[PDB]
């Protein structure tokens, strides 16, 4: 057996967290009350991933939520499915960190994170044979950000040989929301590439642009967004809970992913995506489903992958399939678009297959990709950081609440270091 | 200021002579040639290196590199090295139960006292000797420990918790509240060497009783001041000495390691590679870069993958002067493992380091533009210009 | 609980008071005599918030409000007014002689033995919170209390709470329209309680009000109630984000976060984009664009300076009611496009934005009209110092020939006061020249590869 | 470890390896070169006889023959069941030539280390297609020798033919067999080794092949089975070595193996064993002079 702790900090963290909630127990049928009233017989097999049995035939997710805000617990709470979770896991404070890092992270969050790690500790403790933990937050935010960073740290120490994973929602060149962005990206990248296995980027703009361009939605909201997200994060680990052909696990997906240790930040995609409307004229397909997936514009992290090379990807399909199929599919990806992959990894292209479709599709699938252009979003943000720090233009409240600009330099040189990594493999011509 | 690379070849011990007993490590100037048993019609394959110690035959005087004689020829000239001011640095290197900790530490109860000792009684007796009314002299040192990706304090007293590493921009990677002690008389800094040692972790394993289950380094820093009012300045000149004792690589078959023993092996293998990728690349660039001549393009070495190269970035490469020890094991059991500290020790010569002494900007540029005012006075008047 | 406390001293703070309270009643759905008869006509509710009305066993609430003047008549129009069961019997009135337009006889000589029963109630109010957020204090410069009593309060807060946030919300001098002869001396005496104690103050200015008034509201002839009642509203705005759910709620310390780029440039304008009368409601679609345009109108600025002369530091935008994100972030792309607006290079990002569900409330009998969608920005700029050269000029022109100067010096000042406080605004306006500068022309020194 | 701990126990039993090789163009992992040429010594030391098997020779013999245009591992799983039945046929069934796994391993192993032979079975063929086709003893003799229809990617024109055993379900009689081995001597195209005079071993089985319910293989009267050992596996050997040296160069993946206990060392320790391996099919073809 192998089952995941789920935990969710900051009000996007918290929105992106129910909404994938929903859309396991769908999969699951899984009532909002917690009864069971499915159909299949697979859907109880492997529910102890993400669920705990009560004593009433109930089920009550591995979730543990996180804030220092109690506006957004309430709201989760006061929800189609706010009776699920377990009361005791609401851990919260108040007076937020207010889009501040350092009270995130040192000041307001030192104080809730004991609670925090004591109640991750007791969930643990409780699993047959824990997997890892998973994370969702926003790192241009205040109280997300910080205790993000800070539970991945202390959750490291306590348990360095568990996978770890993260669904991080970054800045936008363009899709601004708060003033000081740059400054919680760049310590948010800082402490989560020198502490993590695993790190999903996601974009609101890109996700925008699916919404607008591919799924032509006139009014997307953050609920469209959610959902997405939630799409992704379940075709993630569709392999650990449904039987396939060929199976593949978290740590396998580590394995094939990660070339060296510090390039761990994945792009990820999902489709299909039809719009409603017209679904009776696309035909549905391996084919149709492999062209859609390496699209430009199906990417959520808002890069265009084009603008450099692919260092590992990999893909997970879900419904009856045959497997010359889609190993000829990738293999036609590789041959045709030669020039957008590395030439020192033959075959760097992840392969998995589950025989579980989602309920209302015959066929689905998810993609994971790892490309040099990712850079761009690391130096986009490095622009800005630089563009506040040469003035210190809202430093202080950071340093006042015990920080200084050695700790915001030695930030700014890892991530040079980082897309200095990145940077590397674009360059062709190279070797034997 | 390229990186001094040194091998030695220490005699048999029980596991060995327990099994077969046959030799494979030949040594003549400074050529050492590593044969094959299992392909002895081949060539016998040898390579080059600037200083070679057989300590197989330790009665006998033929050849025989006794520890004075290691480090009269490698740690007497770093220290002189570190005299002029520039930061020195010793590292060892090799398979596990090859003698690293010999040759470094050695033994503190016999006169066979390793690097370390010896460093230190040659550092004391010249400071007190060249003790003067102006010239004076300040030591200060440390020692510390890379357990599993975290630092540990060996002269400080019992402390549980690990010391963050943070990045000074203009000094580089340091280590954040060390315990960092003085020292007066040469008795005072054993007494500390002593504690280090017994502070450091050890593990029994079958290659070695006494296995090091951590890496090391011990950290001098050396300030000569002058105390004349006239002219001079006081801590008018710094060095920094850095001796590194590494954990050896393992193989869980031969090691028999289980549990917290594996664990730490797979810890200081990981550590290991990266810092033979470092190596490759350090060495490898130069390479690059002078095989032809020029063109840019400084690449990255990986430092940050290890905390290991990381807190050894200046002494891997930049201002720095660094000699590489090797040890080897002359049994053919371990013969692929040796051949592989040999090839990685002929990278390390061929790294390049841009030394500097270090002086005091601040200071020595107003003595610069006096002494060029000097000069320039000096050639008016003598030519009968001014 | 993120409750808050609302002080109001002198006759301008006292009014616009009374026109914020009634909005809060209003919104909230208590009627004038302090009870609420939603929650039995429902059955229960959170509407009663802790944010500025405080429950009692009885089901009365009482808001969280002290108001102060040293002239009995302006509260004692209140305590015979239709709220008078609404607010606690005490008022903090002095059955004395006002402050008479004099800095220093509101801050040594009769603001003293009053300034302890204000400070008892201020913390039986505190004791009282729990979780406090921060203090919204409502005064005018030009005034006697509104300049010297306030003084006072804000040192002596400081002194006692120190972090807890202190927003301010005044009337500064218009440059041409005033109301009595010795506002600069007051004004420029305050400044330096106003700049050390203060963490962000909102200034307003009654002729871009009245213009405001004429032009858009259609209104000839505007009178007090209409200008307090468009500062309730800018208030209420500000405030809606702790007391109603939103897709993005914003808090008084993300606000201090977000538009003090440093401690002594605190200083945002405000403005408010759907002011508009009911007969021109029609004929209007008031889109998200719309308003989000209309925000920057140099003519709709609340305070008479021109952004244009400027560049801007900071912005934040409150949207309220039917707002998605996808309109608000296609305006402020829409902003950023234009030539006109100026921004900082220093400061990339450049925009707050904050979204909640609750549309604005039409008060009975006003002017506004009923809206879908509202929004109120507040801008943090360097047009503003062009309004204090203005009143610095005018201090020179009463202070060369000392007029008016004994009656300050007969209560406690000397004229040492009034040099500090002239050498302090013009160190303040030289700070905000300064920062509004571009960064350094790009330090591009040009180093060849390596040094 | 089972094949390690297996030879220290047991020893000397049989020890049969059936194995999927990784293939010259796809596959479904990005690490599998480095696991491959790390079980070198495992399928050298310990195992009697290895076969292996690639995944795009089944894709393409499913496609060409059986007409199936979406193949999936059920086809590949029964193909190689089927291959094993015809070798374990001789133990269970009665037949005119019984061939035990010994006689099997002694006469398809001329020397130790070169215990690697390529499998083929001819009447791979669908129910249309059986019919207008004989499928006489002749017709699947010679299908086996064609490269097209061989279970790894590797072609036997650019070899040599060390040894062959054809295992026979059915209704064949020996004098056909006789006479389509001479035939297949007489071509010029299957090359053997000079010191390998004899070269066939034959095998009959009475027992007639069965037809899984719902499969794709028609019903055929005969059947037969070709395993043969021949230096063309080199080749497919060495396609997958460029691979782990392209990969090996800059120690790529390499972190995740060494944080197992795993030394680096032992990753170039494989790469000269599987060099041996190749240098000696390669000096085993060499005739005599
Ligand atoms: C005509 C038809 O077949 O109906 C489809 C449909 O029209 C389309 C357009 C659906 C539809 O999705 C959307 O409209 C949508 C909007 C914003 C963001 C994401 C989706 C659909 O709503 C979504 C819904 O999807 C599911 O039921 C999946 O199992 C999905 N479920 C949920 O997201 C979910 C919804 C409510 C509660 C709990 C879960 C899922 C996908 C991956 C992993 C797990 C679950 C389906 C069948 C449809 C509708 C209903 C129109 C699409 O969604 C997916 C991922 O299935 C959008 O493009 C796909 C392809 C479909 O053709
Ligand atoms: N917008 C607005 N401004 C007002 C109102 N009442 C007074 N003011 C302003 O207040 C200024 C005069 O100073 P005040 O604060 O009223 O003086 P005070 O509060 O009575 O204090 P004292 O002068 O000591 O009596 C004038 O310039 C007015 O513009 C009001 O109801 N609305
Ligand atoms: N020339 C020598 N003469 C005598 N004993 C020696 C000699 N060289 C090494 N030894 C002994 O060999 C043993 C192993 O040496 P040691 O230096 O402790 O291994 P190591 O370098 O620390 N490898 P590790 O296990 O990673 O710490 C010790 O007991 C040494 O005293
Ligand atoms: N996709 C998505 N993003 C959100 C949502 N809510 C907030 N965000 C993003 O989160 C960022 C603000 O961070 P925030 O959650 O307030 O930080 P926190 O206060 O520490 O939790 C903004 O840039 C938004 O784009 C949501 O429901 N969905
Ligand atoms: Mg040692
Ligand atoms: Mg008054």
């Amino acid at each position: 057996m192998r089952e995941i702790v789920h935990i969710q900090a900051g009000q996007c963290g918290n929105q992106i967290g129910a909404k994938f909630w929903e859309v396991i127990s769908d999969e699951h049928g899984i009532d909002p009350t917690g009864s069971y009233h499915g159909d299949s017989d697979l859907q109880l097999e492997r529910i102890n991933v993400y669920y705990n049995e009560a004593t009433g035939n109930k089920y009550v997710p591995r979730a543990i939520l996180v804030d220092l805000e109690p506006g957004t617990m309430d709201s989760v709470r006061s929800g189609p499915f706010g009776q699920i979770f377990r009361p005791d896991n609401f851990v919260f404070g108040q007076s937020g960190a207010g889009n501040n890092w350092a009270k995130g992270h040192y000041t307001e969050g030192a104080e809730l994170v004991d609670s925090v790690l004591d109640v991750v500790r007791k969930e643990s403790e409780s699993c047959d044979c824990l997997q890892g933990f998973q994370l969702t937050h926003s790192l241009g935010g205040g109280t997300g950000s910080g205790m993000g960073t800070l539970l991945i740290s202390k959750i490291r120490e306590e348990y360095p040989d568990r996978i770890m994973n993260t669904f991080s929602v970054m800045p936008s060149p363009k899709v601004s929301d708060t003033v000081v962005e740059p400054y919680n990206a760049t310590l948010s990248v800082h402490q989560l590439v020198e502490n993590t296995d695993e790190t999903y980027c996601i974009d609101n703009e890109a996700l925008y642009d699916i919404c607008f361009r591919t799924l032509k939605l006139t009014t997307p909201t953050y609920g469209d967004l959610n959902h997405l997200v939630s799409a992704t994060m379940s075709g993630v680990t569709t392999c650990l809970r449904f039987p396939g052909q060929l199976n593949a696990d978290l740590r396998k997906l580590a394995v094939n992913m990660v070339p060296f240790p510090r390039l761990h930040f994945f792009m990820p995609g999902f489709a299909p995506l039809t719009s409603r409307g017209s679904q009776q004229y696309r035909a549905l397909t391996v084919p149709e489903l492999t062209q859609q997936m390496f699209d430009s514009k199906n990417m959520m992290a808002a890069c265009d992958p084009r603008h450099g090379r692919y260092l590992t990807v990999a893909a997970i399909f879900r419904g009856r399939m045959s497997m010359k199929e889609v190993d000829e599919q990738m293999l036609n990806v590789q041959n045709k678009n030669s020039s957008y992959f590395v030439e020192w990894i033959p075959n760097n292209v992840k392969t998995a297959v589950c025989d579980i479709p989602p309920r209302g599709l015959k066929m689905s699938a998810t993609f994971i990709g790892n490309s040099t252009a990712i850079q761009e979003l690391f130096k986009r943000i490095s622009e800005q950081f630089t563009a506040m720090f040469r003035r210190k233009a809202f430093l202080h409240w950071y340093t006042g609440e015990g920080m200084d600009e050695m700790e915001f330099t030695e930030a700014e040189s890892n991530m040079n270091d980082l897309v200095s990594e990145y940077q590397q493999y674009q360059d062709a011509t190279a070797d034997e | 200021a390229s990186v001094k690379v040194a091998v030695r070849v220490r005699p048999f011990n029980s596991r060995e002579m327990s099994r077969d007993s046959k030799c494979i490590i030949q040594m003549s100037g400074s050529t050492t040639t590593i044969v094959n048993p299992k392909q002895p019609k081949e060539t016998p394959k040898s390579f080059s290196f600037d200083y070679s110690y057989w300590s197989h035959t330790s009665p006998e005087d033929i050849n025989y590199a006794s520890q004075k004689q290691v480090y009269r020829d490698i740690g007497e000239e770093m220290l002189q090295h570190a005299f002029e001011g520039y930061n020195v640095c010793i590292f060892a290197y090799g398979q596990t139960g090859a003698g690293k900790s010999y040759t470094m530490m050695g033994k503190q109860e016999k006169d066979q006292q390793g690097i370390i000792p010896q460093l230190c009684e040659d550092l004391f007796s010249r400071i007190n000797d060249t003790t003067n009314d102006n010239m004076s002299y300040s030591v200060e040192v440390s020692y510390m420990e890379i357990y599993c990706e975290r630092v540990r304090d060996l002269l400080n007293p019992k402390n549980k918790g690990n010391l963050r590493v943070r990045e000074h921009p203009l000094l580089g990677p340091y280590v954040e509240d060390l315990s960092k002690l003085a020292v007066t008389s040469y008795n005072d800094i054993q007494d500390l060497m002593d504690s280090g040692n017994k502070a450091r972790t050890v593990a029994a394993t079958n290659m070695n009783e006494t296995s090091s289950r951590s890496h090391a380094v011990f950290n001098i820093i050396f300030t000569q001041k002058r105390h004349d009012a006239e002219t001079n300045i006081t801590t008018e000149k710094v060095s920094k000495i850095s001796l590194v004792d590494l954990a050896g690589s393992e193989r869980a078959d031969s090691t028999g390691a289980k549990g917290t023993r594996l664990k730490e092996g797979a810890n200081i293998n990981k550590s290991l590679t990266t810092l033979g990728k470092v190596i490759s690349a350090l060495a490898e660039m130069d390479s690059g870069p002078n095989k032809n001549k020029k063109k840019k393009k400084t690449d990255f070495i990986p430092y940050r993958d290890s905390v290991l190269t990381w807190l050894l970035r200046e002494n891997l490469g930049g201002n720095s002067r660094t000699a590489m020890v090797a040890a080897l094991s002359p049994a053919d059991i371990n013969y692929d493992e040796t051949l592989s500290t040999l090839r990685y020790a002929d990278r390390a010569k061929q790294i390049r380091c841009n030394a500097v002494i270090n002086e005091d900007l601040n200071n020595k540029l107003i003595r610069e533009l006096k002494d060029e005012v000097t000069r320039l006075r000096d050639l008016l008047y003598a030519q009968g210009l001014g | 609980m993120r409750e808050c406390i609302s002080i109001h001293v002198g006759q301008a703070g006292v009014q616009i008071g009374n026109a914020c309270w009634e909005l809060y009643c209003l919104e909230h759905g208590i009627q004038p005599d302090g009870q609420m008869p939603s929650d039995k006509t429902i059955g229960g509710g959170d509407d009663s918030f802790n944010t500025f009305f405080s429950e009692t066993g009885a089901g009365k609430h009482v808001p969280r409000a002290v108001f102060v003047d040293l002239e009995p008549t302006v509260i004692d129009e209140v305590r015979t007014g239709t709220y008078r069961q609404l607010f606690h019997p005490e008022q903090l009135i002095t059955g004395k002689e006002d402050a008479a337009n004099n800095y220093a006889r509101g801050h040594y000589t009769i603001g003293k033995e009053i300034i302890d029963l204000v400070l008892d109630r201020i913390r039986k109010l505190a004791d009282q919170c729990t979780g406090l957020q921060g203090f919204l204090v409502f005064h005018s410069f030009g005034g006697g209390t509104g300049s010297g009593f306030t003084s006072l309060l804000m040192e002596r807060l400081s002194v006692d709470y120190g972090k807890k946030s202190k927003l301010e919300f005044s009337i500064y001098p218009a440059p041409q329209v005033s109301t009595a002869v010795v506002e600069p001396y007051n004004s420029i005496l305050t400044t330096h309680t106003t700049l050390e104690h203060s963490d962000c103050a909102f200034m307003v200015d009654n002729e871009a009000i009245y213009d405001i008034c004429r032009r858009n509201l259609d209104i000839e002839r505007p009178t007090y109630t209409n200008l307090n009642r468009l500062i309730s509203q800018i208030v209420s705005s500000i405030t809606a984000s702790l007391r109603f759910d939103g897709a993005l709620n914003v808090d008084l310390t993300e606000f201090q976060t977000n538009l003090v780029p440093y401690p002594r440039i605190h200083f945002p304008l405000a403005t408010y984009a759907p002011v508009i009368s009911a007969e021109k409601a029609y004929h209007e679609q008031l889109s998200v664009a719309e308003i989000t345009n209309a925000c920057f109108e140099p003519a709709n600025q609340m305070v008479k300076c021109d952004p244009r002369h400027g560049k801007y530091m900071a912005c934040c935008l409150l949207y309220r009611g039917d707002v998605v994100p996808k309109d608000v972030n296609a305006a402020i792309a829409t902003i950023k496009t234009k030539r006109s607006i100026q921004f900082v290079d220093w400061c990339p990002t450049g925009f707050k934005v904050g979204i909640n569900y609750q549309p604005p409330t039409v008060v009975p009998g006003g002017d506004l009209a009923k809206v879908q969608r509202a929004v109120c920005m507040l801008s943090n700029t360097t047009a503003i110092a062009e309004a204090w050269a203005r009143l610095d000029h005018k201090f020179d022109l009463m202070y060369a020939k000392r007029a008016f100067v004994h009656w300050y010096v007969g209560e406690g000042m000397e004229e040492g006061e009034f040099s500090e406080a002239r050498e302090d605004m013009a160190a303040l306006e030289k700070d905000y020249e300064e920062v509004g500068v571009d960064s350094v022309e790009g330090e591009g020194e040009e180093e060849g590869e390596e040094y």
